[PDB]
RNA sequence: UAAGGUGAUAUGAACCGUUAUAACCGGCGAUUUCCGAAUGGGGAAACCCAGUGUGUUUCGACACACUAUCAUUAACUGAAUCCAUAGGUUAAUGAGGCGAACCGGGGGAACUGAAACAUCUAAGUACCCCGAGGAAAAGAAAUCAACCGAGAUUCCCCCAGUAGCGGCGAGCGAACGGGGAGCAGCCCAGAGCCUGAAUCAGUGUGUGUGUUAGUGGAAGCGUCUGGAAAGGCGCGCGAUACAGGGUGACAGCCCCGUACACAAAAAUGCACAUGCUGUGAGCUCGAUGAGUAGGGCGGGACACGUGGUAUCCUGUCUGAAUAUGGGGGGACCAUCCUCCAAGGCUAAAUACUCCUGACUGACCGAUAGUGAACCAGUACCGUGAGGGAAAGGCGAAAAGAAC
RNA sequence: AGGACCGAACCGACUAAUGUCGAAAAAUUAGCGGAUGACUUGUGGCUGGGGGUGAAAGGCCAAUCAAACCGGGAGAUAGCU
RNA sequence: CGAAGGUGUGCUGUGAGGCAUGCUGGAGGUAUCAGAAGUGCGAAUGCUGACAUAAGUAACGAUAAAGCGGGUGAAAAGCCCGCUCGCCGGAAGACCAAGGGUUCCUGUCCAACGUUAAUCGGGGCAGGGUGAGUCGACCCCUAAGGCGAGGCCGAAAGGCGUAGUCGAUGGGAAACAGGUUAAUAUUCCUGUACUUGGUGUUACUGCGAAGGGGGGACGGAGAAGGCUAUGUUGGCCGGGCG
RNA sequence: UACGGUGCUGAAGCAACAAAUGCCCUGCUUCCAGGAAAAGCCUCUAAGCAUCAGGUAACAUCAAAUCGUACCCCAAACCG
């Protein structure tokens, strides 16, 4: 049984890290709803 | 819980 | 180590001391790693001597 | 974007009316070509997207004056 | 400032120790003091085996509230309050009642 | 030509531990806590300029701190960087 | 300001200080790694790799500075192509990103109601996007009124759920006029009569008033119970202070405070007179906003759903008069009245609270009150967006139990 | 030579039994199919919600699919329980 | 000289209730008359916590398998040592990548965790441990693809895209054997190498690029030959003669 | 002896045969479905400098930074 969620570290990165958060207008969004919320880990970037 | 399976089909009454 | 006598002194002068107080600061951390210092203050003493040193430095460095 | 260098004229929104007056959302545009005036001041031509009314604007005023207002609105032809 | 200070002599107000009389060995943040022979408590020291192991049932002063003392005035013999005035400039401690300097 | 205010900051510490102990005895090698950036010419530099002695190569390595669970909150000790200074011929000073 | 202090869990260790560089508090400075608009290039954020210049150098290395993009301005340069322009380089100035609500604008649902549903409603709401400010917007009649008059804008109470609109259904819903809050008017389209002429805007001085640390601040003892007194009992005193909090039980007089009276080296807000800087004063005469008003077509906004539909805005196609002229007065016409569009600026009353302080509550009291009284937006769950807890109380004192 | 043959790895999933509060939210055991190809697999990338992708079953799109998930409109509405 | 609360008792009212009081508790409560309501719970397959029941029941997770002696220990079926036995051996061995992140090694501890005990552990606590010019990354180069100065397009947001710049899963320099730690080793040590740059000295001379050309540089299948890894046997050497 | 291991010494260390799916081999043969790119690398010159700079070749010297490296990795350490 194969499941879902088959890490890499590279991917994770390229696909919600803090940099592709930032590439997009929609990303920046999401910091900021992170930031306003108060998340310690605003992305996967540890 | 936070996964609830479907219970099973019932006996096909028809 | 007070700012009077500090001010009082040189850019020069207090190029030197502050230099040497490192080196004081760099024997002081190695004999505290050994266990040999049995004065810990002596550490807090000789950092806040060379942030006195440097903030007297940069004052002199013009305004 | 569809907007008209002279007049300023850009689309604008608006209902598709049908006869059961079922509104649907709907866009104006304006009647925008791009033309190439020829500025004799400058000895040459300068291409703008303008709308038909623009051309007329043009007519009624001269190709230096609207291209003084571009200028002044600091828009680029 | 502070009305009872590390070398005075008080009186205790309240508690188990009223009318007791000693001087202040130090004073704490937190409003209270210590003072020399006052709010014995006994504590059961246990016999830490680094540096010496007395152990035993020690008598220690236990801090004591600010409010529960009043400084002696030895000149009336009595319980006396404190107020600021200021001589030669210097802020002083005077006695309330006999308004004398301390 | 490294400046003796960072030499002064490159060296942290000895390391004491049997494997250092070791290198020090059969390999002529002392090794040092030393900061976190200090290159390996900076940790040659400062060796041969406080400890006065005459340095062969040095060896480094980054140390991960261990996440420790202190009371009931989980802490990390912080990374530090050792380094293996291998000594020429005559001796420590 | 000080006799104590070296932030907390959190004790120790080593010390600092006690009469004025211990500590603490405030002003002004300094320092301020890396990431992040991130801005030298890149990048899987907190990393990788540079170039140029200056300086140092034990000679091979080191230190510092600069190097993003866009807009504007300027200088130099510069193609096809003669000039020129495009382009290029450099320099200066500015912007960028973030932030709770309020504000203006560009777009813009559907659920739902209509007991179905399509016009209609929800609703110009949610939401997305752009932009600004401390408020914004609007704003000095081509406005109303009704032959009487009012006199910019905004906000509140009425008018009035009225007149109307409306598958005339569900629903939507004014204005006129009145009472208030607050009121403020100007400028260009322009030439001559004066040449910091009132203002206005930025600077420097002062004065006053705050603000950012603080200072002083009254007056209670005895006895009973009690572990402890602030309680009871008795006798006193202060009060421009009996707000509040703490202290071994409930304290005006034990403590911190409170009323009250003072305080600022420095920085700073406001108010006022100013000293410079710049425009501009007032008078005469003139001018008085054209692809515009209006129209046709299609839409939208007006309470108003095209209706008999005025008015406004526009995508499209047209197109005046120009003050012996034009707009409006709810189809339209005549008369009369009233105003002067096609250019702008403008305080106040009005909106909101990320945040600061003080105070308040017939608000909650640990399943409540914020999700979070507690190391909570944490643990944990999820690829992610995102979701999201539980968990307070020994005692007065740790005296927290020697043996 | 070959979408050739037999048959391991590998990829599948035809039958049966077990299991069905399982060892497992799809398995195990015994057999079974393909196994040089229209094969299989690693790494990286691209396509997105009335959209994608589909040798087509309305299949799949993070154990979710005749319209994913999250947040919002939103306390939709509920002549029903 | 004992409040609220809790827990009994007695009395009392038509009822919701009330009153008194013992014990606990240890600091609050509140008449009366008014006033306000988050004002009364058994149900909503209600929500949260606690605790039952089934029940000391099912199960203890591959039917590869254990036995014994000694040790340690409070205690040994499970740990350590030993001798047997059994199981895998195209793995159930070894080395990596990915992913994880200290689980590695040592000492110590056995509460919790481990489906039992545990002295043991990938558990707790403390300490140690990761050494590179040559391995990899970084770096140079590019693929798919991404971003993208200007540009073109688009109500806004933004879309596409040129120059360019990123992007490996691909191309591009170089290290081997032996030894060594409790834990690293192509990194440490010994021995023996190699590569690419910088700076000098010398000698001889045309060097010079965002440009040209070559090279890099490439499919499937098949067959054979030559080899080697490797194995077998013999020889040799050491030991044995059961 | 810590009886776990530590230290010292150390013979022979050859041949034949067999043999890969590994290497020669990115070869060869054949087929059609006709099988990356760019750099490093070699070479050529342009502008430009030709004494210089630069190149080539010896020898010498210097440098080669930084980060990863433990451990599991068909697994009790990854995804369930
Ligand atoms: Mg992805
Ligand atoms: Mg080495
Ligand atoms: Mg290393
Ligand atoms: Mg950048
Ligand atoms: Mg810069
Ligand atoms: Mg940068
Ligand atoms: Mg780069
Ligand atoms: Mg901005
Ligand atoms: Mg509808
Ligand atoms: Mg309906
Ligand atoms: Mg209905
Ligand atoms: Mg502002
Ligand atoms: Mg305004
Ligand atoms: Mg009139
Ligand atoms: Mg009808
Ligand atoms: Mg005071
Ligand atoms: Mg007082
Ligand atoms: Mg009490
Ligand atoms: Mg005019
Ligand atoms: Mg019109
Ligand atoms: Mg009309
Ligand atoms: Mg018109
Ligand atoms: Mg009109
Ligand atoms: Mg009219
Ligand atoms: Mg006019
Ligand atoms: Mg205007
Ligand atoms: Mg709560
Ligand atoms: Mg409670
Ligand atoms: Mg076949
Ligand atoms: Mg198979
Ligand atoms: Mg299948
Ligand atoms: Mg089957
Ligand atoms: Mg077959
Ligand atoms: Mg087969
Ligand atoms: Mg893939
Ligand atoms: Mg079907
Ligand atoms: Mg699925
Ligand atoms: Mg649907
Ligand atoms: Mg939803
Ligand atoms: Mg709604
Ligand atoms: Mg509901
Ligand atoms: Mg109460
Ligand atoms: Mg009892
Ligand atoms: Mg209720
Ligand atoms: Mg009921
Ligand atoms: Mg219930
Ligand atoms: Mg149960
Ligand atoms: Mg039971
Ligand atoms: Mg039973
Ligand atoms: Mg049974
Ligand atoms: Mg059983
Ligand atoms: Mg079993
Ligand atoms: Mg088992
Ligand atoms: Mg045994
Ligand atoms: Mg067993
Ligand atoms: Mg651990
Ligand atoms: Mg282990
Ligand atoms: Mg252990
Ligand atoms: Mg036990
Ligand atoms: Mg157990
Ligand atoms: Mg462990
Ligand atoms: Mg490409
Ligand atoms: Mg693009
Ligand atoms: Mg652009
Ligand atoms: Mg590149
Ligand atoms: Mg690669
Ligand atoms: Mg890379
Ligand atoms: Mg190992
Ligand atoms: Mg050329
Ligand atoms: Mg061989
Ligand atoms: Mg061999
Ligand atoms: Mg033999
Ligand atoms: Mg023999
Ligand atoms: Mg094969
Ligand atoms: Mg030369
Ligand atoms: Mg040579
Ligand atoms: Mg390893
Ligand atoms: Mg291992």
């Amino acid at each position: 049984m194969k499941r879902t969620f088959q890490p890499s570290v590279l991917k994770r990165n390229r696909s919600h890290g803090f940099r592709a958060r930032m590439a997009t207008k929609n990303g920046r969004q999401v910091l900021a709803r992170r930031r306003a919320k108060g998340r310690a880990r605003l992305t996967v970037s540890k | 819980p936070v996964y609830i399976p479907r219970p099973r089909p019932p006996h096909p009454r028809l | 180590m007070k700012a009077k006598e500090l001010r009082e002194k040189s850019v020069e002068e207090l190029n030197t001391e502050l230099l040497n107080l490192l080196r004081e600061q760099f024997n002081l951390r190695m004999q505290a790693a050994s266990g040999q210092l049995q004065q810990s203050h002596l550490l807090k003493q000789v950092r806040r001597d060379v942030a006195r040193v440097k903030t007297l430095l940069n004052e002199k460095a013009g305004a | 974007s569809r907007v008209c260098q002279v007049t300023g004229k850009r689309p604008v929104t608006g209902n598709n009316r049908s006869h059961a007056l079922n509104a649907t959302k709907r866009r104006f545009l304006p009647n925008l070509h791009s033309h190439r005036f020829w500025v004799e001041s400058e000895k040459r031509f300068v291409t703008l997207r303008v709308s038909a009314k623009g051309m007329r604007v043009i007519d009624k005023k001269g190709i230096d004056t609207v291209l003084a207002e571009l200028r002044a609105r600091g828009e680029k032809y | 400032a502070a009305k009872i200070r590390r070398d005075d002599e008080v009186i205790v107000l309240t508690g188990k120790d009223k009318g007791k009389r000693g001087k202040v060995k130090n004073v704490l943040s937190s409003g209270k003091v210590i003072v020399e022979g006052i709010n014995l408590v006994k504590k059961h020291q246990k016999p830490v085996p680094a540096l010496n192991q007395p152990g035993g049932i020690v008598e220690k002063e236990a801090a004591i509230q600010v409010s529960n003392v009043a400084i002696f005035n030895a000149a009336t013999g009595k319980a006396d309050r404190v107020g600021f005035r200021f001589e030669d400039g210097k802020k002083v401690r005077f006695f309330k009642s006999n308004s004398e300097t301390i | 030509m490294i400046r003796e205010e960072r030499l002064l900051k490159v060296l942290r510490a000895p390391h004491v531990s049997e494997k250092a102990s070791t290198a020090m005895e059969k390999s002529n090698t002392i090794v040092l806590k030393v900061a976190k950036d200090a290159t390996k010419a900076e940790i040659k530099a400062a060796v041969q300029k406080l400890f006065e002695v005459e340095v062969e190569v040095v060896n480094t390595l980054v140390v991960k701190g261990k996440v420790k669970r202190h009371g009931q909150r989980i802490g990390r000790r912080s990374d530090w960087k050792k380094a293996y200074v291998t000594l020429k011929e005559g001796q420590n000073l």
